[PDB]
DNA sequence: CAAAATTTTCGGAAGGCATGCTCTGTGGC
DNA sequence: ATTTTTTTGCCTTCCGAAAATTTTG
RNA sequence: GCCACAGAG
């Protein structure tokens, strides 16, 4: 009953916005150890739709099939993945330093799966040129319908893709969390008594 | 049995729930020839007979390779072989499949190619997931088949199914004396005269096992009034 | 208990709740009206009130009941709907605009009979033993009898073996849609099919309709690690390739092409299938953006169950089974009806508007409610006539129910009080013995063992037990939220592949997420119901062989109370039953002490109940309050029913209501069609407690 | 009725052990179910032959089915004898529950008193259970009736 | 054959192409994996359940015969256990079950 | 052929219950013994069974 | 490393087998270098030791995050009452018992924790900026692993 | 020998029937 | 102009589609 | 008069 060590935990970060991204495809652990993280080359991001958009350079030099891709595919070698941001509430992304445990909330969780834009690209330039060749008030939309189209009219924003960014943003979260300490208010029995 | 056998005997039901065809053994008091009769009408499956099946790609040719087993047709004693089982492969006409394709490697391996813009690989999956759901041996119509030892302790091998003639044909039954509850059947196979016979026992006998004691010269009448 | 929540309250309940909350939700689901010439007009229905003015302090005046009786009315309170509205340029609203006249339930809280006295009884000509329960509609006096459905929001899985195909249909109910969709198997595929899609499509395509595409994902939900299911659901992955369906867009193309919808607007086939994907799969669950996750895992879930129920067929759903039926009683079906008569009192308001705008001749805008009252009397007409007649024939949900209000029996007391508490069964043709018509073990202490007719309805209509609750519908959010804080990983951030590897949690059907510990959060939300955090009629339940915790929250379930039974030990003691008897401590305060529990049938399911306090081994989870529950009101006059053989008891059921005796306390003050009284009854020398509990032995 | 019971826990134990030994033609359940069931309608034909030749002269149930005008010697031995087995479209009484008849008996249970025996009399009055699983079978009598 | 493709975890199919030779290919992504000279093959071991040999037990305590067993190449055993059994018509010899003791591998003929 | 042995535990209750002046009770799983019927019936000076 | 470009072949068990192989799963998942009451409480001691120590493991660690999963509605603190969303600083301490258990308190209520779902998939962390001026979104770090806290009641 | 006409076999859908026999009441259109 | 079902089994006739067989070149 | 349920054997 007596507690051998503590480790305290701190909340910092109110403006940091933080995503989490979520391979659908990738796998965390390949045999027994950790998997090569891929390579990101470009990031796109609707943000009143809360799209992500995240392109990965596949090898071209084994299993690549150049002939389907450069027939009809217009030489595609990049892999997208396509997510929506669902915001889920409770939900931090913490480190430890000196056995301090550092809390940021995290904003919005993304699915990323496997996008294929270029067989629709295939498909809606197949269906103009076979439609052209010889062809044979308005704004009720509520719902997922407008949500379709305002996603579909808006346009990406190239975000600068970077790295090695995670020494200053944990200097400003510790620096951040280590001057204030708050004091406890509600009982036990009161945090029970409402939202258990 | 009761008002259900009566409604499905009085009309010319072509079929029926439950019909049982009780085959009369020419040896009744050995229990492994009973299980050897009983093996050549029973019905076997693919997957009752072989280890495996797979699908093997190689670099031009592809086929299904089936690993029968030797143990379990021993020890069941059906008198099947590995060229009955390529001939019971082609004879299924649902899988499309001929017997210019089939072949044997070794004394347990059955190798069946495919050839030939993507149809090869629907094809062979829809012959994989058909081909253990063939028929090798048996009636393709017995549900199942089992051996009832009767009160004298003599033993008859009663089966569940709709080929009266070829459980009749089978060698080690007297055909002479195998019957079915089925009407239509006995009709078929032996005429109208023995379906009269057929139509006055059976609804005689529903009468008698609930005991309602109804002189059988009405059920004459209506047999004879059927036929 | 029979103080509080009773026998024939709970057809009063359901009325309270129609008339109360479930009003208010009908009214918004439909409370906004627009004009097709004019944007900037727009009616909006704020509130509703039924026999009470927001002015008045107090309610309105009705005709007493007796008095409706004599003179072949209808007894009814006014609907008074609170408007806001354009007059002009300048938004105006109005309160106490009468739209119909809703027909009151008696002894409900809008009725004149509400807690009154005997005294008051007398000088309204009214008796105090009267169960109420009903309406007098033109005179007569009919019951609106409780209807028995399979399980709404809820996935049934049956299957034919003669047939060979299996299927699990959903039959969503919400105030906004009401929809049935089915997942079927066919030639060894798995397809969905829905009355708006002119066509089966494969589940892979209306998998990937959804966010879900990959193949590896669908095959990891719908199966999992299991290698049989595997085997099983393999040959639908091949149709998506056969199709060359690979995104959502060409799956959105797939479906949309073939909708048989009718929109008043042109819209766009991958519109059209987004919309059929969104609103029209399945109607209960809906996306306000772009993500699928719920839907997708409900199909998949949906999936699922069709491939184990192919794998053997004893995973099916069993349709007798009492936790897999609701019972509708008069306020949800008054609600449905309801719900109907407004959206033609509204398509008729709007289209008379727009015939009045559309005449340009008028500088001044009218004023549109003193066009209420030209519409308003149909509302009361198809009301008092759905009530009526009896025929329920409503085309926007393509239900064709007769009989659904009954005239009242008075050929005895005991008549009356079994007419109320009357179940009607779904399946009034079905002739064969051991399907709906036989006595299912589910219905111990729900259903009455002995209360059903002898002839062509035996087995179909079944009276309720003497002990029950029906629950009544609340709100899900608050225990969506303790699901999440008690330790459920939501669905949009788990792994699909590990889906399977833990349990998961399913609130009113839908999957919300995974939970690592399964019982110490079953006991967890048990503590937490008994203390009195959430509604007691809750009711938390684990299934093992689906590997899922199940929350049921939706009215409809039949409960039971019981006693909770902890370490080997009753929690009910001597001093609670000296408390309740000297007067304190009734049975509320029993509830909120965490003494009895309500368990349904799917709860008692997950338990382990005691007969008698004598029985109790460590095991036991709970113990009976009384046995003789399982006997209904009409089953309780048999003297020694446990000595007698079943179809006595029966028999007995039926001809106990067809018994001549006293009817009521102003019997020679009424003027029925057909009234048999005896001029000496005397009550029974051999009584048993139901009697003396339902006031036989006043008039006998 | 005790060591009817004792034997047929004896079997019920063989049979979640899995050394049961199965009828030629039947699997484990069913040649559990025959045995069971042989056994108990042993038991009650035991105990109604023993209640029978122990009744007195001018006793009018057995004086009416001496005579066959009423009754028989089942329903005789039902009024004064253990009632027996409840046997609904052949088998015992299904699981109406998971794994179970009623909640009031644990999970997976197969004894006679959890399934749809009946021990007592019509005289010494049924137990909730018993009187459950005999309305059961009455009503599946009065379905196949009308 | 279940597959699936490591860039996109979408099925693999197999096609012929214009080579002639099969290659597990991917119909979403630019992905192949060629077969030449490597094997592949998706088993299934269907289930196998225990089956009581209807002539075991029959060769205990009966008469022996001398005849050769057919595998003559790899033992010369001579004595065998035989015995006599009806499994036809009756007017059709009465066929003879017959083990050689030292190899096994029982054989019957009419 | 009906088996109503609780109609006569229904008058052997009544005949006990009017001799001795209280209503008895017939309720299910339970009720008014036939053992203090019979003896209240022998104290009566009727016969125990009625 | 074009090992992981071969054809991937799906997890397959054998159906009598698949209740008990979900030990062993769960457990090659992580892969570190009443009967159901006692196998939670197994499971759940299991598991206060594996999340102390992979605690202990990430001490100062570059780009490694873990999730933490707390009730949406943080007991109120004093103001400098606040808005969940406002808190920072200290909040609490995770403390470890004699017996190896696990527990968080905040505030003045001590909590359970649990290692939760098992995920199979790879998750990263990445800030994002929509200044007009230069839009950015840089990576922080994988997440390995996830705990839950819920309330002791 | 294999292309083309003729015939047979085989499915799924479309129809139909059954869903007792008599008898006594009411209530609403 | 969004949108549930509300028994269960048995039987013959029709009618393309595909398979089987014969018949022309 | 037509439907609709309600009962009786
Ligand atoms: C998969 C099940 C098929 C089944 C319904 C088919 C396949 C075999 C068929 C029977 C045989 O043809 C022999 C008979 C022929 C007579 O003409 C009519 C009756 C007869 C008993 C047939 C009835 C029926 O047609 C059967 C049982
Ligand atoms: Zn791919
Ligand atoms: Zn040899």
């Amino acid at each position: 009953d007596p507690v051998i060590e503590e480790f305290p935990l701190k909340i910092s970060g109110e403006e940091e916005s933080l995503h989490v991204f979520q391979y659908a495809n990738r796998p965390r652990l390949v045999g027994r150890k950790p998997a090569e993280h891929p390579f990101i080359s470009a990031a796109r991001y609707k943000p009143k739709s809360h799209l992500w958009e995240i392109d990965i350079p596949l090898d071209e030099q084994a299993f690549y099939n150049k002939d389907k891709a450069e027939s009809e595919w217009n030489g595609v070698n990049v892999q997208t993945l396509k997510g929506v941001g669902v915001e889920n509430n409770g939900q931090y992304a913490a480190f430890v330093k000196d056995m301090q445990v550092y809390l940021v909330p995290i904003e919005r969780v993304a699915q990323l799966k496997p996008f294929f834009k270029y067989i629709d690209d295939a498909n809606v330039t197949r269906k103009q040129e076979d439609a052209r060749r010889n062809p044979n008030s308005q704004n009720r939309l509520t719902g997922s319908l407008l949500a379709h189209k305002v996603a579909d009219e808006e346009a990406n924003i190239e975000l600068t893709w970077a790295e090695g960014t995670f020494e200053q943003f944990k200097d400003t979260i510790v620096k951040e969390a280590e001057d204030k300490t708050l004091v406890a208010l509600e009982k036990q029995e009161d945090y029970i008594d409402n939202l258990v | 049995l009761g008002v259900p056998r009566i409604k499905e005997i009085i009309n010319a039901s072509k079929v029926i729930s439950t019909p049982i065809i009780n085959a009369v053994l020419v040896n009744d008091n050995d229990e492994r020839a009973a299980r050897v009769v009983k093996g050549r009408v029973e019905k076997t499956l693919l997957s009752d007979v072989a280890f495996y099946v797979q699908d093997v790609y190689k670099d031009n040719l592809s086929f299904i390779q089936v690993r029968i087993d030797l143990g379990t047709i021993d020890k069941l004693q059906l008198e099947l072989t590995i060229e009955d089982i390529a001939v019971a492969i082609t004879r299924a006409s649902k899988l499309k499949i001929q017997a210019s394709d089939v072949n044997i490697i070794g004394k347990d391996r059955i190798a069946i190619n495919v050839f030939p813009e993507n149809d090869v690989f629907y094809r062979m999956q829809q012959l994989r997931r058909a081909l253990p759901d063939v028929v090798v041996k048996g009636l393709p119509d017995i549900s199942r088949a089992v051996i009832n030892i009767r009160d004298d302790g003599k033993r008859e091998l009663l089966v569940e199914g709709y080929g009266l003639r070829d459980v009749m044909c089978t060698d080690g039954v007297i055909g002479s004396r195998t019957t079915t509850n089925h009407v239509l059947e006995v009709f078929s196979v032996l005429g109208i005269e023995a379906a009269r016979y057929s139509i006055i026992r059976e609804i005689n006998y529903t009468m008698s096992n609930h005991g309602m004691s109804v002189d059988p010269r009405h059920i004459q009448l209506l047999g004879d009034v059927m036929t | 208990f029979l103080k509080v929540k009773g026998l024939v309250k709970q057809h009063l309940d359901s009325f309270n709740y129609f008339v109360d909350t479930d009003l208010k939700k009908i009214i918004k689901a439909n409370q906004l009206i627009l004009s097709d010439v004019d944007p900037e007009f727009y009616l909006k229905y704020v509130d509703i009130r039924v026999g009470k003015k927001s002015s008045s302090s107090t309610k309105d005046y009705l005709t007493p009941p007796h008095e409706c009786r004599l003179r072949d009315m209808t007894y009814s309170a006014p609907i008074y709907v609170d408007i806001e509205y354009t007059r002009g340029r300048n938004i105006i609203m109005h309160k106490d605009v009468e739209i119909g006249r809703m027909p009151i339930m008696l002894r409900s809280n809008k009725c004149i009979l509400y807690d009154a006295d005997e005294s008051k009884m007398a000088k309204l000509n009214e008796c105090p033993l009267d169960p109420g329960g009903y309406f007098i509609v033109n005179g007569t006096e009919k019951v609106i009898l409780v209807q028995e459905q399979l399980s709404k929001n809820r996935i049934i899985v049956e299957a034919d073996e003669k047939k060979g195909i299996v299927q699990a249909s959903v039959t969503s109910s919400t105030h906004e849609r009401k929809s049935k969709t089915y997942v079927i198997t066919k030639n060894g595929k798995i397809y969905l099919k829905h009355n708006s899609i002119a066509e089966e499509i494969p589940i892979a395509i209306v998998l990937k309709a959804c966010g879900i595409l990959s193949d590896l994902e669908i095959m990891q939900l719908v199966c999992g690690n299991d290698s049989s299911y595997q085997d099983i659901f393999a040959v639908n992955l091949e149709e998506s390739s056969k199709l060359d369906i690979y995104t959502q867009q060409q799956a959105l193309e797939y479906i949309g092409a073939k909708v048989k919808t009718m929109r008043r607007q042109k819209l766009t086939i991958l519109q059209e299938g987004i919309e059929a994907i969104a609103t029209t799969v399945i109607a209960h669950l809906t996306v306000e953006a772009l993500d699928f996750r719920e839907k997708a895992l409900y199909i998949a879930m949906m999936t699922r169950r069709v491939v184990m129920a192919m794998y053997n067929p004893k995973m099916i759903d069993d349709r007798d089974y009492v936790g897999n039926k609701r019972l509708e009683l008069a306020g949800q079906l008054i609600s449905l009806l309801f719900e109907d008569l407004f959206k033609k009192f509204n398509n008729d308001f709007k289209l008379s508007i727009d015939k009045v705008l559309k005449k340009p001749n008028r500088a001044m805008e009218y004023d549109a409610l003193l066009s209420i009252n030209v519409h308003s009397n149909n509302i009361t007409s198809g009301l008092n006539r759905a009530i009526s007649t009896g025929n329920w024939s409503l085309k926007r949900f393509k239900m064709e129910r007769a009989g659904v209000t009954h005239v009242l029996s008075r050929l005895s007391y005991i008549s009356a009080l079994g007419m109320m508490t009357r179940i009607s069964s779904q399946f009034e043709k079905s002739r064969k013995v051991s399907g709906p018509r036989a006595l299912q073990p589910s219905q111990f202490g729900m259903l009455c063992t002995a209360d059903t007719p002898e002839g062509e309805a035996c087995g179909l209509v079944k009276n309720l037990a003497l002990m029950t609750h029906i629950t009544t519908d609340d709100e899900e959010e608050p225990i969506k939220k303790l699901c999440y804080v008690l330790g459920v990983e939501d669905i949009t951030l788990i792994d699909s592949a590990s889906l399977h590897l833990n349990y998961g949690v399913y609130l009113n059907g839908t999957l919300i997420g995974s939970i690592r510990f399964p019982t110490k959060f079953v006991t967890q939300f048990r503590h937490l119901r008994r203390t009195g955090k959430v509604s007691e009629f809750i009711s938390i339940y684990s299934n093992s062989h689906q590997m899922a915790v199940h929350i049921a929250t939706d009215g409809g379930r039949i409960c039971r109370p019981l006693i909770i039974v902890s370490d080997g030990q009753s929690r009910v003691k001597d001093i609670h039953l000296r408390k309740l008897l000297d007067g304190e401590l009734d049975f509320d305060d029993f509830l909120k002490l965490g003494l009895v529990e309500y368990l349904d049938v799917n709860e008692e399911n997950d338990s382990y109940i005691a007969l008698y306090e004598k029985d109790i081994v460590p095991s036991m989870t709970h113990l009976e309050i009384e046995p003789f529950t399982i006997l209904g009101a009409v089953a309780g006059l048999i003297p020694y029913p446990h000595h007698n053989q079943s179809p006595r008891n029966t028999y007995q059921c039926a001809m106990g209501k067809q018994a001549i005796g006293a009817i009521a306390y102003n019997q020679f003050k009424r003027i029925d069609t057909l009234l048999y009284l005896m001029t000496y009854p005397q009550q029974p020398m051999v009584k048993t407690k139901t009697i003396e509990l339902i006031d036989y032995d006043k008039l006998p | 009725v005790e060591i009817a019971y004792h034997k047929c826990d004896e079997l019920i134990t063989l049979f979640n052990k899995g050394e049961l030994e199965t009828q030629p033609g039947c699997n484990e359940e069913q040649t559990l179910e025959a045995k069971i069931g042989g056994l108990l309608s042993k038991v009650r034909e035991e105990v109604g032959d023993v209640c029978i030749n122990e009744l007195d002269n001018w006793n009018a149930p057995l004086i009416m089915a001496t005579c066959g005008s009423k009754g028989s010697t089942l329903n005789v031995s039902q009024m004064v004898a253990v009632v027996g087995q409840q046997i609904i479209s052949g088998n015992r009484v299904p699981d109406g529950f998971q794994d179970r008849s009623l909640p009031h008996f644990p999970k997976n249970s197969k004894t006679p008193q959890s399934k749809g025996f009946v021990r007592n009399s019509f005289f010494s009055g049924l137990s909730p259970p018993e009187f459950l699983f005999h309305a059961i079978s009455g009503r599946e009598g009065l379905v196949d009736t009308a | 054959m279940l597959s699936f493709c490591p860039s996109c975890n979408n099925m693999l199919l197999i096609t012929s192409g214009d080579s002639g030779v099969y290659t597990l290919a991917c119909r979403s992504c630019p992905y192949e994996f060629p077969i030449e000279g490597i094997e592949i093959y998706d088993r299934k071991k269907l289930p196998r359940k225990e089956v009581d040999d209807v002539l075991g037990g029959g060769w205990d305590n009966v008469d022996q015969t001398k005849t050769q067993c057919p595998n003559y190449d790899t033992c010369g055993g001579e004595s065998a256990y035989f015995f006599q059994l009806q499994i036809r018509s009756a007017d059709e010899p009465m066929t003879t079950f017959y083990k050689c003791v030292n190899c096994g591998h029982r054989w019957k003929e009419n | 052929s009906r088996m109503t042995v609780g109609k006569m535990i229904e008058l052997i209750s009544g005949k006990a219950g009017v001799l001795n002046g209280t209503l008895e009770y017939g309720t299910c799983f339970g009720g008014s013994k036939l053992e203090d019927m019979s003896k209240i019936l022998v104290d009566q000076g009727f016969n125990y069974s009625g | 490393r074009i090992e992981q470009l071969f054809p991937v072949r799906p997890v397959r068990v054998r159906h009598e087998d698949v209740e008990t192989v979900k030990r062993e799963i769960q457990e090659a998942l992580s892969e570190k270098p009443g009967k159901e009451a006692a196998a939670e409480l197994e499971l759940l001691n299991a598991d206060h030791q594996h999340i102390l120590r992979k605690l202990k493991k990430m001490n100062n660690k570059p780009e490694r995050f873990m999730v933490f999963q707390l009730p949406t509605r943080l007991p109120a603190f004093e103001r400098p009452a606040l808005s969940t969303r406002e808190l920072a600083g200290k909040v609490g301490s995770i403390r470890v018992h004699k017996s190896g258990k696990l527990s968080v308190k905040i505030g003045n209520v001590v909590m359970d924790i649990g290692k939760g779902a098992e995920t199979t998939f790879l998750q990263d962390v990445i800030a994002l900026s929509i200044a007009d001026d230069a839009s950015s979104a840089e990576l922080l770090g994988r997440v390995d692993g996830k705990i839950v806290v819920t309330p002791q009641i």
